[PDB]
């Protein structure tokens, strides 16, 4: 019953046709789906498996293994907040407190409107700019609550 | 065209090689790259035999910048000893804590990397090459995709490159959250569309890798050196830094320094010089307590006068320098390292699976003051017993840094036992 919209199916086909072997496209495909829906719908995996010519079990195992994928919470904007050593030293907790002040949520939580989810992540490879966060694909250094509030106001 | 936001990491060079352009925080496209002589090393390489290129890279004494420092030329020789076809993989997974050296090459001077990939691929007879970039580097992904297209348009990729009869496509794969996918065999598994599970080595990839074929995996920074070796010749390259450990090296410096960023320096520079001469010293002029070499090693303030080379007494690793000063709690810091390994073990090996988990769980109890005597003794045991039966380097090192803190800062740990 569950079918991909054509604009999304077309994009997945591009990924599948990109590498020499179709199965190589699995992670690009999963990123695409998550970008489209705000999460990985459980019902998407079966048809994805068919396009990849892989068993459903294989696809599920891959989704479970890779931490960037989320099969539970739909969110328009993922605020990934680094919680590793350098950001922790340089003020992860200040960023988190500012986020709770502005949005009223803590890591792992989603705002009631589905707009923002906070995702604690390991080192984002930007440690000189600690404390680091992403909003979907955009990455930033946290300076202060006022600065953060302005950045988040760009995401409507 | 338009790319996701990237913070502007500070970059400074004494050698003006890897960071000649990447010292400026913006994308340098193919025309800018060509003006400085971009792709001329490739043209020169295509007029050399693959064997000669390997010889030069060997005599340059280039060593793997991914952190293990394996001789690059020797690695290549090993691969070419085995029947084709062969594959070339650029490792852009960079996920070690404190480590952000490779991304500035990717994001600011992608053609330096691409040029290296093409030369290296030609040298080992690979017609298919890969960049595997972590999923948390989306800007890098799109910047690489656009650069590859630019290179194609100018005839540096495709069939019959510049009339040489050499064919190459470079495919860009993305990670999706696993540090372990930077381990070369797990990277290969991920490229094959599977979970990122390391394989028993040997075989090394140069014997059996992608689809079981001879595969060279090299780090971004390693590959970025290849242009220069062909350009200057190996002799002139070896005149950079100490003759034993030659060439430029990138040093991502973070934590409690005035000037955090990437420094391009020779490898006879000392750790003290990195911190004080180049990175501006410590915040608040506080005393250095420790340096964490990523999540691999912990150096005390009595070990600052070591060279930043691949020698036995040297700093080694990725060159990653995380500075803690006198008020930073070493146990709090160790907990963060334990937490990292807990989140990244792939779980294939039992002592690694359980050890990484228990080390974090028990250290947290210790830190919060809720650890029983048994918890304490258990922590010590577990820390010394993550390595057994391990088939990759994660299991082998997940207790290493923490053990080093235990030996070098006993007074601070003993306070937690109180
Ligand atoms: N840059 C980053 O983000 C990260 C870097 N690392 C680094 O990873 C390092 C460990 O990496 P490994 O691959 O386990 O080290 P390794 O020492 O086992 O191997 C190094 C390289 O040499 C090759 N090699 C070694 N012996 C060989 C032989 N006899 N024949 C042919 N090829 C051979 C291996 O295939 C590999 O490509 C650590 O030192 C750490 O610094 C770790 C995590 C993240
Ligand atoms: C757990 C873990 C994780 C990583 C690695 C190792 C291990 C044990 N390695 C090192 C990798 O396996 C291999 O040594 C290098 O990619 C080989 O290239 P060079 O010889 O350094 O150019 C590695 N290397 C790299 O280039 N980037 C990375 O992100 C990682 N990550
Ligand atoms: S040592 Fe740990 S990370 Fe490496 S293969 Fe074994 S379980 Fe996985
Ligand atoms: S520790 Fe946060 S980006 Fe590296
Ligand atoms: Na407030
Ligand atoms: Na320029
Ligand atoms: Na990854
Ligand atoms: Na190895």
């Amino acid at each position: 019953e569950f079918e991909f919209p054509e604009e999304l199916k077309t994009k997945l086909q591009e990924h599948i046709n990109y590498f020499p072997k179709k199965r190589q496209a699995i992670l690009l495909c999963l990123h695409e789906i998550q970008n489209y829906y705000g999460y990985i719908p459980p019902e998407s995996l079966k048809p994805l498996a068919d396009m990849l010519e892989l068993p459903l079990n294989h696809v599920e195992g891959v989704v479970a293994f890779y931490d960037m994928f989320d099969r539970e919470d739909k969110a328009k904007y993922r605020i990934r907040v680094c919680v590793s050593i350098v950001c922790h030293l340089m003020g992860t907790n200040k960023l988190l407190k500012a986020l709770e002040n502005i949005l009223g949520i803590k890591p792992g939580e989603v705002t009631p409107d589905g707009k923002f989810k906070i995702v604690p992540v390991q080192c984002l490879g930007a440690c000189s700019e600690a404390p680091v966060f992403m909003v979907n694909d955009d990455e930033y250094k946290f300076e202060s609550e006022v600065q953060l509030n302005e950045i988040l106001s760009r995401y409507t | 065209r338009s790319y996701p936001a990237i913070p502007r990491i500070y970059a400074e060079t004494t050698l003006n090689m890897l960071l000649k352009r990447a010292k400026k925080p913006r994308v340098h496209s193919i025309d800018e790259y060509l003006k400085d002589g971009g792709y001329q090393a490739l043209e020169k390489a295509l007029n050399m035999s693959p064997e000669e290129i390997i010889d030069w890279v060997d005599k340059s004494t280039l060593r793997g910048r991914g952190g293990a420092g394996f001789p690059t030329g020797k690695k290549w020789k090993f691969a070419v000893q085995n029947p084709g076809p062969r594959y070339f993989i650029c490792n852009a997974d960079e996920s070690e804590p404190g480590t952000f050296k490779d991304r500035i090459i990717i994001e600011r001077d992608p053609h330096l990397l691409i040029e290296g990939i093409i030369i290296s691929s030609y040298a080992i007879g690979a017609n298919e090459a890969y960049i595997y970039i972590r999923g948390e580097y989306p800007a890098g992904y799109y910047i690489l995709r656009d650069a590859i297209e630019e290179a194609k348009k100018k005839g540096f990729l495709g069939k019959n490159i510049l009339g040489s009869g050499f064919d190459l496509e470079i495919y860009v794969a993305r990670g999706a959250g696993a540090y372990i996918c930077g381990e070369e065999t797990a990277l290969i598994e991920s490229l094959e569309g599977k979970r990122g599970h390391p394989r028993l080595k040997p075989p090394y990839p140069v014997q059996k890798g992608l689809w079981g074929k001879p595969t060279v995996v090299n780090n971004v920074e390693t590959i970025a050196n290849v242009r220069f070796i062909i350009s200057m010749g190996w002799e002139e390259y070896r005149y950079i830094g100490p003759s034993d450990y030659a060439g430029p090296k990138l040093f991502p410096v973070s934590g409690k320094v005035k000037k955090p960023g990437v420094y391009e320096l020779p490898m006879n520079t000392t750790l003290r010089e990195v911190i004080f001469k180049y990175a501006g010293g410590t915040l608040g002029n506080k005393k250095v307590k420790a340096v964490f070499s990523g999540a691999l090693d912990c150096f005390s303030s009595e070990e600052l006068d070591i060279p930043m080379d691949y020698s036995p007494l040297g700093f080694g690793g990725t060159g990653t320098v995380i500075v803690l000063t006198e008020e930073d709690d070493i146990v709090e810091a160790a907990l963060k390292i334990a937490e990292f390994y807990e989140h990244e073990t792939c779980g294939q090996c039992t002592p690694c699976r359980v050890g990484c988990y228990e080390q974090a769980n028990l250290l947290e109890k210790i830190y919060k003051g809720e650890a029983t005597e048994q918890d304490w003794e258990g922590f010590d045991f577990v820390n010394r017993n993550i390595q057994p039966t391990s088939i990759c380097g994660l299991g082998a090192v997940a207790g290493r840094l923490i053990r080093q803190t235990l030996e070098k800062f006993p007074e601070e740990w003993e306070k937690y036992r109180k």
